[PDB]
């Protein structure tokens, strides 16, 4: 009868009363941990317990309630001796967490001195999940740069973990997992699940896009399953994955001609409406929160005879009235724009663009701070003249001192990190015999061993600690930096300054950057908010300057991540810009 | 060293085909293992002098303020002075490590420090969280199929002698013998037995 | 220089004789040759005519064409050209050089070169692309093989993708094909059978493993054998006809695969009425053999009185477990073993080798053999010889040398393996000249006994004696041989198998039939055998479990007495205490040392004491002990690799007749038919132990499945090798964590081997 | 190469959850590492030692005495039966006995474990050693030295002085 | 008796973290300057000390002022239960002559031994 007269939960596979997905369901349990390591800090201010009393909970002694003749309170006793009577990893895992988080803030709010507070994307690791509760194949953590690969289930899958790559891991989905494991050796599904027959056996048929397709197929027949999981028989040719979820809170209206949902979703109750894409995923950018969020399809046709935008889609608003229909491409959740925002214009009656086409490869994967900088100042104590070779004297007195190079000292052989490069030292001329010179590290990621610089925090303080400018500020201060130019000598100031973002600070700050190939996303000001802000510049684009400019007409790039764009055969050229391809 | 080839055997290891240059061939591994044995004798390492012994001696030798400071297995000590003068740390090729010159003592040259490394490894696998995979201890195999089956320590010892080898005279002795994993598969590949193994790679049972 | 020998579809621009010059000189001009060519990207400095004597010349190209035969690849598996003997190009410095690469193309004058195009298309749908995330890079990798194409010499990646798809495609070894752009050449690799498989109680997943990485991966699908495709196969036999199988789904976690089963194959004539007590014949069967149902299983000591459906003399059978979608040339394992069933119906065999065939991706052949007096009756000379059930071993492993590539094995890569008794009996094979001369097996698993047990064969005169006890029972006479046999012949086997089990009882008589030396198939005892120096290397992989002992072998026996009307009176306590230790395996101070040493109370009433205690005192002479020598004669000798196992005492099963060794090793808790009766974590371990038993038969080391790659196990710990010096002797224990220890039983097995040893030498 | 398969073996000899090691300011292993309240000595690649560890507690690590007598006492171990050789004596806290004898001949020896000139004698024969007060006193009248190149006070009969004074010697 | 009441004091004006004892009892101590923590005059170190060792003086430590901590809370918010312990029902105090000695009674009050 399937009723409702009761109160309901929720349950696991053997009953344990706790509906969410895989990932989702462990993804709560970390947030449970972080808020309850954030109640510590909380009772921690407001002095409700004494000091000692977790130590004497560590050693297997608690005072009850009626001993002490301690009438209850609301935050009761019990609520925080539970958590550490128990000695498990999970006790000391929360009594460190909430240290650090007391410690920093206090820290910080009585005299923020020494350092910069940490990235608030560099926390606990926090399982990724899709849009339906399931495991997203690649999974991250930022503040240790490492990423692998889960099965359908959330396990690991072996030797998938790498560790500060330039890209991001290529992890198949679990239909993918099945199908390409079922060719190799025959390992296959079964069809009906008690007694199957070898008939009954199938290996899993996915789309390209690596969901399991509606119809799987053996020699006893075919039958339909949920795109987003083979478990299959949906008794709702085959069901929609819409059609499956009307038969994510309140159910979808989906389109009439195959069930693709609607691409104007809403919330009966709240009054957001937004835009969803093919796969039914929310488009990152377009809740409206009112009536008619701008969901309609271009009339302008895509630049370059393609098909469709790959990642994203271009969503406009309602036929406009003169004939703009004005546009915006919006990228998919888990892709960025490489170049930057565009309001595009479409003329609905030349039915061309009258605005800069549509980017069609433009939605890419982003990717994590690939570089460390710090940068420092002091002066050197004739002009209207070429100083760039002062700019290669004070790089090769710098190197032949070691302020190129972190030293790491490791268990057994130290491995060396390069932090210079040719634009490393820039030099200005201020004033008779005081030259100023501009000094800047750039730490690689990828260069910094896992083994020894673990979290990116330990990156920052080996770049701006006691191995390479705490120890270059006491060489300036000294008076001890000379540099030795045919007999004639130059030297040093005492006087040492280090930028702080706009802001010459006494200390040093990093700041997170891209690789040579990748494009800035995010500004410099909130890395501290993001932590993908580099994506590769793709196919019709080169990179100059931390953005990706699109190739200009008459002019292509085949290959990604380029620094310039081939020039057409002399007796050809492009029609728009941006090609992608000869 | 003259070498003599007048009452040298023959051989079982060898490959197939006749090797491409001389210094593949047996010939020349037989000449090779006979100095390396002589050169145990008259100077006490299965080897010939490292980059730091031959520079230690060319200072001694010359009489220079600096004198290179070497490990018996002839490596660079970490720590190097001079005459009367600074004390610094030096790398593995013996160039000076930058920002370690210390005045008097000898420099605290940072030798084993595995703690602080490993002490950051162990704040990161706490600030991990509770759950998910995560980011002195012995290399995976290493124990079951050397230490546990009892392979390596008949070898470590003298057998009806007090004698115990270095670990640098167990390093030369493999690296002199077998240059090369190739060349070591091809000695398991014609060796039956053990008795017989000295007198193929010496040409004689060279070494009594 | 190139390591590549051989270049195939070169473009010359000039041809020098250097002859009549030094090496050095010669070298030096066509150095300077290609230099004044600017067309020229490399040279051959080489003798050609070398079957005449050779001539030195030089040969500036234009192209390279493929280059093929690198001496540092191809060393175990060679597919590309090789061996070129007119031509001299390995001796320094005959080589051929290339002309450094640089991205700067030739001079645009310079003749367009391209290698010939290919005679016939390749269909790249033939063909299963791979992506990154399915294979692993193992440079310990060896059996692979190299080419390179120059970059100049295609005109794009298709021509050159098509060429290395068609070199595999001609060489039926060849199964994955890899292409990865260098600076200067599209270089591909050719491998064999690279797979490794993750398994699991969830899901089993399989990759490939590739020397390096690579950025087109091309993989060739397995082709059934002609038989094979459907559920119902149907294998040609040479000789003899059609063999029709079934095809079965197996389940191992949350995957399935279908397996062939042909059950109930005929390897002899049955042996009935003038066949009893003689060396199996060939059976002549011709046109369709229907192999769906298991056959009737061999005549035991202790069968119940009302005779079960499936127990007969017509019992020369074997069963063959054939995954599906194979590598070609899979390994084998023959398992001899005959059930003493009860619960195993009339359609599932007992022994299901399917699941470990699965798992391990080979081929098991389960096969029954005549034991007990149907096997083994001798009169102790050559009138009735005997070792009638070792010669039905010998045939059913000759059929597998004969028959096995018709079902996809290799006859060369066959493991032996038999458990408890068969194990005695099977290890006998490792003693006998004629099995080694045949090269019937390559390696062998010895599960709970050994060549080296003091009961491993009869003497002559004790045969003759229990030849003549057992005609005393059945009422025959015993005056000549030719007369008993006679009369012995005319039996019911009922009869005969109730005489038997009379007579075996410990303690009673204690007459165990087995191998006596003939002089034919074995020639001398297997001790003396085993002091001559070794012919051919066999791996052996050796153990035994805690819960194995001759009272627990002779469970069945004691029903049958106590049903009889024979309890344990204070002469049977007697009898089994002198019939135990003794026979041949004591005088009357062994005895009495083995007394003292196990507190065996010859006059006690408790037989659960006494049973208790005499049980351990034979599991050390009869079981452990004897394994523990085997391992340590074989590794001294250095007859081949040898791994030790035990397995610790288990209290969960004993309604299964199988030991805990067994019902891991071939994955009963997989079983539909013991669902509900088995833990995860027995699952788990089964899984595991499943895979040590893999990797030994398919490489002969239970950490490897492959003979050319060295990657470290990952689903347990690694098993090490047995060492037999004092401090050493490892074994893997098979519990749960699956530890590895030393020195099994080291005390009691001194006291066996060095001071019983002695006592019986003097 | 095959020689730094032979240094990895070689090392590997005795190899091995939420283990934090405790460090110096200098980088080294602190001698004293605890986890989950248990407590053990450690050496210099930061090895526990086989007898260290100590349940709700803070070892204190092996002493110069207690070092020798285990190294002595595992070559008495290879000596033939009803034979000598030296073992010395350590007391509780780590410290050498005042005494030493071996074959019958008996020393006073210093807080090093090092004979004292004049004092030796036949096993037997009662020996006055100097106080333990006086040693560590003399001990330290060359801690002082060597460090320009308090030191302690002894009541009279060599017994420590419950007064004790701080500075250069007087 | 002295550090039982700085435990009382430093738990009624927060200078730390109520876990970090619980962290000392299972060895794991953060050391200042990864904590990045300017040293205060009651450091960190003065409380940690006492703790890291898990000595039976630091159990008796931790739960003199953990009742001293509830008892003076309970009184001061609402003194309805009961009253305040006697005064004279605490640690024992040996008792010494006029010279520094021992007296050769020595009682307990707080359980009325005596010895
Ligand atoms: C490449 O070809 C050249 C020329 O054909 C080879 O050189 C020739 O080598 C043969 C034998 O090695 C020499 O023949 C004679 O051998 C007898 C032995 O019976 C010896 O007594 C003579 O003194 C002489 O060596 C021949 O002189 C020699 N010719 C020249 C011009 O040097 C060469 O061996 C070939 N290289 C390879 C790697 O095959
Ligand atoms: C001293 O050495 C000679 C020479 O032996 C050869 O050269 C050695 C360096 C070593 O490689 C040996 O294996 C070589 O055989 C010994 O004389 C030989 O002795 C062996 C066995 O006695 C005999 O087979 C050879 O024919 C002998 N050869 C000659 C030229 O005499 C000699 O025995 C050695 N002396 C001692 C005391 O060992
Ligand atoms: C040295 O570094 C300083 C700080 O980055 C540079 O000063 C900046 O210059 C840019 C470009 O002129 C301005 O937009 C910023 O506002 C300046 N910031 C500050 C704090 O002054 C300076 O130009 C650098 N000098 C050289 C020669 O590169
Ligand atoms: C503690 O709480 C007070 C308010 O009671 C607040 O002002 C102060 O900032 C807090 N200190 C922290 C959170 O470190
Ligand atoms: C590659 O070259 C071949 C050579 O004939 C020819 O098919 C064509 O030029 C190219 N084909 C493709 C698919 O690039
Ligand atoms: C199996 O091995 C044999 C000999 O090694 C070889 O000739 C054959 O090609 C291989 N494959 C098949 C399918 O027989
Ligand atoms: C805590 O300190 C405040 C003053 O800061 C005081 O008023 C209060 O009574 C104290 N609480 C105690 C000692 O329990």
């Amino acid at each position: 009868a399937h009723f409702d007269l009761r109160s309901c939960w929720c349950v696991d596979e053997a009953g344990q009363k706790l509906c969410p997905g895989s990932c989702e369901e462990v993804k709560l349990r970390v947030l449970q941990f972080i808020r309850e390591a954030e109640e510590i800090v909380t009772y921690s201010n407001s002095s409700r317990f004494p000091l000692g009393e977790s130590f004497l909970a560590a050693k297997g002694i608690r005072l009850t309630d009626e001993e002490l003749a301690f009438p209850p309170l609301s935050p009761s006793r019990e609520t925080f001796l539970e958590k550490f009577l128990s000695g498990s990893d999970y006790a000391i895992r929360l009594a460190a967490q909430s240290t650090f988080d007391f410690y920093q803030r206090r820290l910080v709010t009585l005299a923020e001195s020494p350092r910069a507070p940490s990235p608030v994307w560099s926390s606990a690791y926090l399982p990724q999940c899709d849009a339906f509760g399931g495991w997203e194949p690649v999974q991250c953590h930022a503040a240790t740069g490492h990423c692998w690969c889960v099965d359908g289930k959330g396990e690991y899958v072996p030797t998938s973990l790498t560790a500060r790559s330039r890209q991001i891991p290529q992890c198949p989905t679990s239909c993918e997992r099945l199908r390409a494991s079922g060719l190799l050796s025959s390992w296959k599904q079964a069809g009906v699940q008690a007694e199957p027959s070898p008939k009954d056996l199938f290996i899993p048929t996915c789309l390209e896009t690596g969901e399991f397709a509606r119809l799987q197929a053996s020699e006893a027949g075919t039958w339909c399953v949920d795109p987003a999981s083979g478990e299959g028989v949906p008794p709702g040719q085959c069901p929609s994955l819409c059609e499956v979820l009307q038969s994510p809170g309140y159910s979808p209206a989906c389109r009439a001609e195959d069930g693709g949902f609607s691409p104007v979703q809403c919330d009966p109750a709240q009054g957001s409406c937004w835009c969803v894409l093919g796969s039914g995923e929310e488009v990152p950018g377009t809740r409206v929160a009112g009536s008619q969020p701008a969901c309609e399809s271009p009339q302008c046709p895509l630049p370059f005879s393609v098909a469709d935008v790959a990642g994203g889609a271009i969503l406009c608003e309602r036929a406009s009235g003169a004939a703009g229909q004005r546009c915006q491409l919006r990228c998919s959740q888990g892709y960025r724009s490489a170049f930057p925002p565009e309001p595009l214009l479409c003329s609905v009656q030349r039915r061309r663009w009258e605005s800069r086409p549509p980017q069609p490869r433009a939605c890419q994967r982003p990717q994590f701070w690939q570089t460390l900088q710090t940068q420092a100042q002091f002066q050197l104590l004739d002009y209207s003249g070429l100083l760039l070779a002062f700019q290669v004297f004070l790089l090769d007195e710098l190197t032949a001192r070691g302020f190129c190079q972190i030293q790491v000292k490791t268990a057994g052989t130290p491995v060396s990190i390069p932090v210079c490069d040719d634009s490393s030292v820039k030099v200005e001329c201020l004033s008779r015999e005081r030259l100023g010179v501009n000094i800047t590290w750039k730490l690689q990621l990828v260069d910094a061993p896992p083994a020894s610089l673990p979290d990116l925090q330990d990156v920052e303080e080996a770049l701006a600690g006691k191995y390479l400018a705490g120890r270059f500020a006491d060489l300036i201060q000294s008076g001890t930096f000379q540099l030795h130019l045919d007999s004639k000598t130059f030297s040093a100031d005492t006087s040492i300054r280090f930028l702080q973002g706009d802001r010459f600070g006494i200390s040093p700050r990093t700041q997170f950057g891209c690789l040579e190939g990748f494009g800035r996303v995010v500004a410099a000001s909130d890395a501290s908010q993001d932590a993908l802000g580099c994506v590769k510049c793709p196919e019709g684009s080169y990179f100059q300057d931390e953005q990706c400019i699109p190739c200009p007409a008459g002019f292509y790039q085949e290959q990604a991540g380029s620094l310039a764009c081939v020039p057409c055969p002399e007796g050809r050229t492009t029609v728009y810009a941006g090609a992608f391809s000869q | 060293l003259e070498l003599l080839l007048d009452e040298i055997y023959d051989t079982i290891f060898a490959g197939l085909d006749l090797a491409s240059t001389f210094a593949e061939t047996t010939l020349y591994r037989i000449l090779q293992r006979r100095f390396l044995a002589v050169q145990l004798v008259i100077s006490g390492r299965f080897r010939c002098p490292t980059k730091c012994e031959v520079e230690r001696f060319a200072a001694t030798s010359f009489r220079h303020p600096y004198v290179p400071s070497c490990h018996p297995d002839g490596e660079y000590q970490a720590a190097q002075c001079q005459q009367g003068g600074p004390c610094w740390c030096v790398d593995s090729r013996g160039q000076e490590i930058p920002g370690t010159r210390q005045r008097g003592e000898p420099p605290s040259c940072a030798e084993d420090q595995s703690c602080p490394s490993e002490r950051r490894r162990a704040f990161s696998r706490l600030r991990f969280g509770p759950s998910g995979y995560f980011s002195a201890s012995c290399p995976p195999s290493i124990k079951e199929l050397f230490l546990d089956s009892g392979i390596f320590q008949p070898m470590l010892q003298g057998r009806d002698t007090r004698f115990v080898a270095p670990e640098s005279l167990l390093k030369e002795a493999i690296r002199g013998l077998f240059p090369s994993r190739e060349l070591a598969r091809l000695a398991l590949q014609f060796t039956t037995n053990a008795k017989r193994l000295q007198q193929n790679l010496f040409g004689g049972r060279f070494l009594v | 220089r190139l390591p590549f020998q051989k270049l195939t579809g070169i473009s010359i621009r000039n041809k020098v004789p250097m002859s009549d010059k030094s090496i050095s000189s010669g070298f030096f001009e066509c150095e300077r040759l290609c230099d004044m060519d600017p067309c020229c990207t490399g040279f051959g400095f080489l003798n050609v005519s070398q079957l005449k004597g050779g001539e030195v010349t030089c040969l500036t190209l234009n192209s390279l064409g493929l280059q093929t035969c690198s001496e540092e690849y191809g060393g175990v598996w060679r597919i590309l050209d090789c061996g070129s003997p007119d031509t001299e190009v390995r001796t320094y410095p005959f080589g051929w050089y290339q002309k450094p690469v640089s991205p700067s193309d030739a001079p645009s004058f310079c003749p367009s070169v391209a290698l010939p195009a290919l005679t016939e298309n390749v269909a790249l749908d033939s063909w299963q692309s791979l992506a990154l995330s399915s294979v692993i890079v193992d440079p310990s990798i060896r059996n692979f093989d190299v080419a390179h194409i120059s970059t100049a010499a295609v005109g794009n990646f298709s021509a050159a993708r098509d060429r290395c798809l068609w070199e595999c495609s001609r060489h039926q070894d060849c199964l994955v094909t890899t292409l990865q752009t260098q600076p200067g050449a599209v270089r591909c690799m050719f491998y064999a059978d690279t797979q490794s498989c993750t398994h699991s109680l969830q899901a089993q997943n399989c990759r490939l493993l590739l020397h390096e990485e690579a950025t087109y991966i091309y993989r060739k699908p397995n082709i059934p054998l002609p038989g094979f495709g459907t559920s119902s196969p149907s294998v040609p036999i040479a000789t003899h006809g059609q063999l029709l199988g079934r095809s079965q789904a197996i389940q191992v976690g949350t995957s399935w695969k279908p397996v062939d089963q042909f059950l109930g194959v005929p390897y002899a004539a049955p042996p009935l009425g003038e066949k009893r007590f003689r060396a199996p014949e060939h059976l002549n069967w011709t046109g369709s053999w229907e192999a769906t149902k298991p056959r009737a299983r061999c005549w035991q000591p202790g069968i119940r009185t009302p005779t079960p459906p499936g127990v007969s003399e017509d019992c020369l059978y074997l069963n063959v477990f054939v995954p599906q979608n194979m590598p070609p040339n899979a390994s084998v394992l023959v398992f001899f073993h005959n059930a003493a069933e009860g619960k195993g119906s009339g359609d599932r065999p007992a022994v299901d080798g399917s699941f470990l065939a699965a798992v391990g991706n080979l081929i098991v052949v389960t096969a029954s053999y005549r034991t007990g007096i149907f096997g083994f009756l001798s009169s102790g000379s050559s009138e009735l010889s005997g070792n009638w059930g070792l010669l039905d071993q010998v045939v059913a492993l000759t059929w597998v040398q004969t028959h096995i590539q018709a079902f996809g094995g290799d006859p060369r890569r066959v493991t032996l393996a038999a458990d408890r008794g068969g194990a005695d009996i099977a290890s006998i094979h490792l003693v006998t000249t004629r099995a080694a001369n045949s090269r019937l097996f390559r390696r062998a698993v010895l599960m709970g006994g050994s060549a080296l047990s003091p009961a491993a064969v009869i003497r002559p005169e004790r045969a003759r004696q229990q030849a003549a006890a057992l005609a005393k029972e059945v009422g025959c006479p015993s005056s000549s041989v030719q007369e008993m046999v006679s009369c012995l012949r005319q039996e019911p086997a009922r009869i005969l198998n109730d005489a038997q089990t009379k007579l075996l009882a410990v303690s009673g008589p204690f007459h165990y039939w087995g191998p006596v030396v003939d002089g034919q198939y074995l020639r001398e005892t297997p001790a003396r055998v085993l002091q001559r120096a070794p012919r051919v290397k066999v791996d052996l992989l050796i153990g035994s479990s805690q819960d194995d002992g001759l009272i627990n072998r002779a469970k069945a026996v004691k029903q049958f007495e106590e049903s009889q009307g024979r309890t344990s009176s204070k002469t049977a306590f007697y009898q089994a205490l002198q019939n135990s230790l003794g026979g041949e395996a004591a005088d009357a101070g062994v005895q009495a040392a083995a007394t003292w040493y196990y507190s065996l109370e010859h006059d006690s009433d408790d037989x659960a004491s006494f049973s208790r205690a005499l049980e351990q005192a034979t599991r050390d002479y009869f079981i452990i002990c004897p394994v523990i020598d085997m391992a340590s004669h074989w590794a001294r000798t250095v007859r081949g690799n040898v791994f030790m196992y035990h397995a610790p005492e288990s209290y969960s099963h004993s309604s299964l007749e199988l030991l805990t060794d067994v019902l891991y090793a071939f994955g009963l808790p997989f079983y539909p038919a013991y669902e509900g009766q088995f833990t995860l974590e027995e699952k788990s371990l089964s899984l595991k132990i499943m895979q040590y038993f893999s990797n030994f038969i398919r490489s002969g080391n239970p950490n490897y499945p492959h003979e050319f790659s060295r990657r470290a196990p990952e689903f347990a710990a690694p098993w090490p090798d047995f060492v037999p010096r004092d401090g050493a002797e490892s074994y893997k224990e098979l519990s749960v964590l699956l530890p590895n220890r030393q020195g099994l039983k080291k005390a009691d097995c001194s006291f066996w081997s060095k001071y019983i040893q002695s006592l019986k030498a003097s | 190469d095959l020689g730094d398969v032979m240094e990895m073996v070689f090392s590997s000899q005795g190899c091995g959850s939420l283990f934090v090691p405790a460090c110096t300011a200098e980088g080294s292993y602190e001698e004293v590492q605890c986890f989950a309240g248990d407590c053990w000595c450690v050496d210099a690649q930061g090895r526990e030692l086989a007898g260290s560890r100590v349940r709700g507690g803070r070892p204190r690590c092996p002493t110069e005495c207690e070092k020798q007598r285990a190294r002595m006492q595992s070559l008495l171990g290879s000596q033939p039966a009803g034979s000598s050789l030296f073992v010395p004596a350590c007391t509780s806290k780590g410290n050498f006995l005042p005494v030493q004898c071996f074959n019958s001949e008996c020393y006073c020896v210093d807080t090093e474990g090092q004979p004292i000139p004049g004092t030796r004698s036949a096993l037997g024969e009662p020996k006055k050693c100097p106080s333990p007060c006086q040693l560590q006193a003399e001990r330290a009248f060359l801690g002082t030295v060597r460090t320009l190149v308090y030191i302690p006070q002894c009541s009279a009969s060599g017994q420590w002085s419950p007064v004790q004074c701080d500075g250069p010697p007087e």
